[PDB]
C-alpha cells in the first residue's frame, strides 16, 4: 500500500501556482536583493 | 470578448456546462422536451385512479 | 523562520549551481572539477597549495591536471566532493552551513550508497539542522509549473525521463540512458581528429567542450545536411585556439550532437533519445497518454543545441499516430530549470513538514533517507 | 575612453530592460491563445454532434 | 540563437546582479568589522581587495585577533615579498587549525574578490 507516503494529503494545488507565479514576477521586476544576514 | 464576459469558476451551475458528456447533454434536453412528470400530474383522469389506488 | 532561507544545491556530474530559496537565479555557479600540480616547483616563497577547484580552476588549467568527482551521476572520489561542498558553502556564499537546511538533487536511478553517503557527509561534518533530497526531473515539472507532463532531462552525466500525470509519477516507466554531453565531447574529440587536429591532454578537452558549446547545431534532415556539406563549403566555421591557431571544424558541427539520436556512431545499442521517451510515453497506461504527448519537456544543459526541439518535435510525430497533436515545450531558461524548482518546492510552507531533522538522522542513522524523499 | 565605455553600459542595461517585457508580453498572450484552441475544438465537436 | 540569446541575457542579468549586490554588502559589513578590531592600533584601511594585497595588514589583523607574536613581515617591496607576507599570515592561519580551502597567496595578492571575502569569512567564523 502506501501510495501517498511520501507526500502530505489534503493540500491545496493554488498555493504552489501562486508562490511559482510570484518568483516569475520578481524576474519582471528584477528587483535586486541582498542574500540572509547570518 | 467572450472570455471577459463570463468566467468558468464563477458559476458552478455554469461550470456543469462544460464536464457534460455527448449523449448526458441530448438525455436532459429530450426529457425536459417530453416533460412526462408533468404530463402524469395534470392529466386528471389517471391521477385521481394512482390517489385512490395507493 | 521567515528570514531564514534553505540553501537549494544542484549539483549535477558538469557543473555545481547554488544559491537561496526564494530566489529566481542562482548565485554561484561554477565548474565541478579539482585539478592538482604535475610539474616542477622551482620558485622559492610563491607559498604551497596543494588542490584548485572551481572556476580558478580553469583559470590555471595550464599546469594541472584535471578530475571530475562525479561520473555518469555516481560520486566516484568523497574527499573532492567534500572540497567543492566547502569551497560552495564559504567561498562561494560566505553562509554558515548551520544557519541553514540544505536541498540536494539527485538522478533517479542511483546507488543506494551514494544517498547514505550524501546523508551522512551532510550531517556529520558540516553540521546541518535539515536537509532534503530530491529528483531533478521532478524539480524541471515545478519550474514548468504543469501538473502531468513527461520531464526529460539531459544533463553532462547521465540523460532520464519521467513521466508525472496529476501529480502521480509512475516508478516502472523512468528510463535512464547513460549518454550525455560528456560523450559527445568525447565523440568530438575523436571526429576532430581526421582533419589533423589533435587533442589529448585533460585541459585540451575543456577547448573542445567550448567549441562544442560554440559551434555545435543540430541538422533537421541528416542525409540531405550530409549532402549539402559535401556540395559546398557555406557550413564551414573557424575557430580561434588560445595559442592564436585558427581551427575550421566545417562538416563536424552537425555530426557531434547526431549521436544523441543515433547511438550506433559510439558503438551503443542502446536507443535514441527520441525513441527513449516515445518507449516512456508507451510504458503508461493507455488513458494519460494524450496528455503525456502534450505536455513533453526539455530541460538540461545539453539540450541547448540549436534546431533540437523541431528534430524532436519531427521525430516524435513521425512514431506518434497522426490523430495526435505533438508539442515540445523548450523554455529559453532550461539549463537552470531544476534550480528554480528546487527554490519553489523549498519555499512552500507545506514543505516545511517533510525536512529531515537532525534528531531523526541520530536515531535512525543514515537510513533515513530511503523512508523519506523519494 | 572610460567615460563612453560606462555610458554604453548604462544604454546596454536600459535596453535589457525594454525587452524583458516583450518577453512577458509573449509569454501571456501565448497562454492566452491556447485555451482559446482547447475551447474551438470541444465547441466543434459538440456542434458535429448535435 | 534567439533561445540562446534570451539565456544569456538571463545569466547575464540575474546571475550578475544578485551576486554582485551581495558581495558589496558583504564587502560593506566585513570592511567596518575589520575597521574596528583594527582601530585599537593606528591602522585603518579603505578599500578591502587593495590594502590587504601587500599582506602586512592581514598580520597585523591576526596579531590583534590571536594575541601572540606573529614573525615580522619580510623586509620588501616586490611581488615576491608580497607572496612572502601573506603565506606568513596564511600559515599562522594553519596552526590555529582553522580550515581553509582553494586559499593561495597568489590568490590573495592578485585581488581576486570571492577567496579575499571568503578568507575574512572564515577568520570571522573563528576569531567571533
Ligand atoms: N550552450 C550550450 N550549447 C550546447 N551544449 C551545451 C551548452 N552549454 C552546456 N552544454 C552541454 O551541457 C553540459 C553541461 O550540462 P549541465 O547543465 O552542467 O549538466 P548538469 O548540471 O546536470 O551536470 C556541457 O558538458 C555541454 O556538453
Amino acid at each position: 500500500a502506501v501510495p501517498n507516503l511520501f507526500v502530505p494529503l489534503n493540500t491545496n494545488p493554488k498555493e504552489v501556482q501562486e508562490m511559482r507565479n510570484k518568483i516569475r514576477e520578481q524576474n519582471l521586476q528584477d528587483i535586486k536583493t541582498a542574500g540572509p544576514q547570518s | 470578448e467572450r472570455y471577459f464576459d463570463r468566467v468558468d469558476e464563477n458559476n458552478p451551475e455554469y461550470l456543469r456546462e462544460r464536464n457534460m458528456a455527448p449523449d448526458l447533454r441530448q438525455d436532459f434536453n429530450m426529457m425536459e422536451q417530453k416533460k412526462r412528470v408533468s404530463m402524469i400530474l395534470q392529466s386528471p383522469a389517471f391521477c385521481e385512479e394512482l390517489e385512490s389506488m395507493i | 523562520d521567515d528570514d531564514i532561507a534553505a540553501l537549494v544545491v544542484d549539483n549535477g556530474s558538469g557543473m555545481c549551481k547554488a544559491g537561496f530559496a526564494g530566489d529566481d537565479a542562482p548565485r554561484a555557479v561554477f565548474p565541478s572539477i579539482v585539478g592538482r600540480p604535475r610539474h616542477q616547483g622551482v620558485m622559492v616563497g610563491m607559498g604551497q597549495k596543494d588542490s584548485y577547484v572551481g572556476d580558478e580552476a580553469q583559470s590555471k588549467r595550464g599546469i594541472l591536471t584535471l578530475k571530475y568527482p562525479i561520473e555518469h551521476g555516481i560520486v566516484t572520489n568523497w574527499d573532492d566532493m567534500e572540497k567543492i561542498w566547502h569551497h560552495t558553502f564559504y567561498n562561494e556564499l560566505r553562509v554558515a552551513p548551520e544557519e541553514h537546511p540544505v536541498l540536494l538533487t539527485e538522478a533517479p536511478l542511483n546507488p543506494k550508497a551514494n544517498r547514505e553517503k550524501m546523508t551522512q557527509i551532510m550531517f556529520e561534518t558540516f553540521n546541518t539542522p535539515a536537509m532534503y533530497v530530491a529528483i531533478q526531473a521532478v524539480l524541471s515539472l515545478y519550474a514548468s509549473g504543469r501538473t502531468t507532463g513527461i520531464v526529460m532531462d539531459s544533463g553532462d552525466g547521465v540523460t532520464h525521463t519521467v513521466p508525472i500525470y496529476e501529480g502521480y509519477a509512475l516508478p516502472h516507466a523512468i528510463l535512464r540512458l547513460d549518454l550525455a554531453g560528456r560523450d559527445l565531447t568525447d565523440y568530438l574529440m575523436k571526429i576532430l581528429t581526421e582533419r589533423g587536429y589533435s587533442f589529448t591532454t585533460t585541459a585540451e578537452r575543456e577547448i573542445v567542450r567550448d567549441i562544442k558549446e560554440k559551434l555545435c547545431y543540430v541538422a533537421l534532415d541528416f542525409e540531405q545536411e550530409m549532402a549539402t556539406a559535401a556540395s559546398s563549403s557555406s557550413l564551414e566555421k573557424s575557430y580561434e585556439l588560445p595559442d592564436g591557431q585558427v581551427i575550421t571544424i566545417g562538416n563536424e558541427r552537425f555530426r557531434c550532437p547526431e549521436a544523441l539520436f543515433q547511438p550506433s556512431f559510439l558503438g551503443m545499442e542502446s536507443c535514441g533519445i527520441h525513441e527513449t521517451t516515445f518507449n516512456s510515453i508507451m510504458k503508461c497506461d493507455v488513458d494519460i497518454r494524450k496528455d503525456l504527448y502534450a505536455n513533453t519537456v526539455l530541460s538540461g544543459g545539453t539540450t541547448m543545441y540549436p534546431g533540437i526541439a523541431d528534430r524532436m518535435q519531427k521525430e516524435i510525430t513521425a512514431l506518434a499516430p497522426s490523430t495526435m497533436k505533438i508539442k515540445i515545450i523548450a523554455p529559453p531558461e532550461r539549463k537552470y530549470s531544476v534550480w528554480i524548482g528546487g527554490s519553489i518546492l523549498a519555499s512552500l510552507s507545506t514543505f516545511q513538514q517533510m525536512w529531515i531533522s537532525k534528531q531523526e538522522y541520530d536515531e535512525s542513522g543514515p537510513s533515513i533517507v530511503h523512508r523519506k524523499c523519494f | 575612453s572610460e567615460g563612453q565605455v560606462r555610458q554604453l553600459e548604462e544604454q546596454l542595461r536600459i535596453m535589457d530592460q525594454t525587452l524583458k517585457a516583450l518577453m512577458a508580453a509573449e509569454d501571456k498572450y501565448s497562454q492566452k491563445e491556447d485555451k482559446y484552441e482547447e475551447e474551438i475544438k470541444v465547441l466543434s465537436d459538440k456542434l458535429k454532434e448535435a | 540563437d534567439n533561445d540562446n540569446s534570451s539565456a544569456r541575457l538571463f545569466e547575464r542579468s540575474r546571475i550578475k546582479a544578485l551576486a554582485d549586490e551581495r558581495e558589496v554588502v558583504q564587502k560593506k559589513t566585513f570592511t567596518k568589522w575589520v575597521n574596528s578590531h583594527l582601530a585599537r592600533v593606528s591602522c585603518r584601511i579603505t578599500d578591502l581587495y587593495k590594502d590587504l594585497r601587500d599582506g602586512r595588514m592581514l598580520i597585523k589583523l591576526l596579531e590583534v585577533l590571536s594575541g601572540e607574536m606573529l614573525p615580522k613581515p619580510t623586509k620588501g617591496k616586490m611581488r615576491i615579498h608580497c607572496l612572502e607576507n601573506v603565506d606568513k599570515a596564511l600559515q599562522f592561519l594553519k596552526e590555529q587549525r582553522v580550515h581553509l580551502e582553494n586559499m593561495g597567496s597568489h590568490d590573495i595578492v592578485d585581488g581576486n574578490h570571492r577567496l579575499v571575502l571568503g578568507l575574512i569569512w572564515t577568520i570571522i567564523l573563528r576569531f567571533q
